[PDB]
């Protein structure tokens, strides 16, 4: 009868960086879209 | 009638050459002061980002 499991351990959620279609609208908005992706990843790690 | 005219005649070439050089110097200075000005304007990406913040997205 050894250790079974650490119930106080949660696999941290895996953030996935949103990818935008490569169009002219993306190039014009490259910085803005990148900021949204960074915000989404931050909201994923922290939770909200 | 004789002396001063002769010395003025002797003077003419050097003065002409110096004045030509002076005019060329003025033109060169005029050209050298020309620079193409490039102005920087606020990137519209920030404006779009602010618009999103107003949208509360």
């Amino acid at each position: 009868r050894a250790d079974e499991v650490d119930y106080t351990n949660l696999p941290a959620p895996k953030p996935q960086k949103t990818v935008w279609d490569d169009n002219i609208e993306t190039e014009v908005l490259r910085k803005y879209l990148d900021g949204l992706s960074q915000y989404d990843m931050e909201e994923a790690k922290y939770g909200v | 009638d004789i002396m001063v005219p002769s010395f003025v005649y002797n003077k003419l070439p050097v003065i002409h050459f110096l004045q030509e050089k002076r005019a060329e110097q003025k033109l060169r200075r005029v050209l050298d002061e020309t620079y193409t000005e490039w102005t920087e304007e606020l990137d519209q990406a920030h404006v779009t980002d602010a618009i999103t913040r107003s949208l509360n997205i």
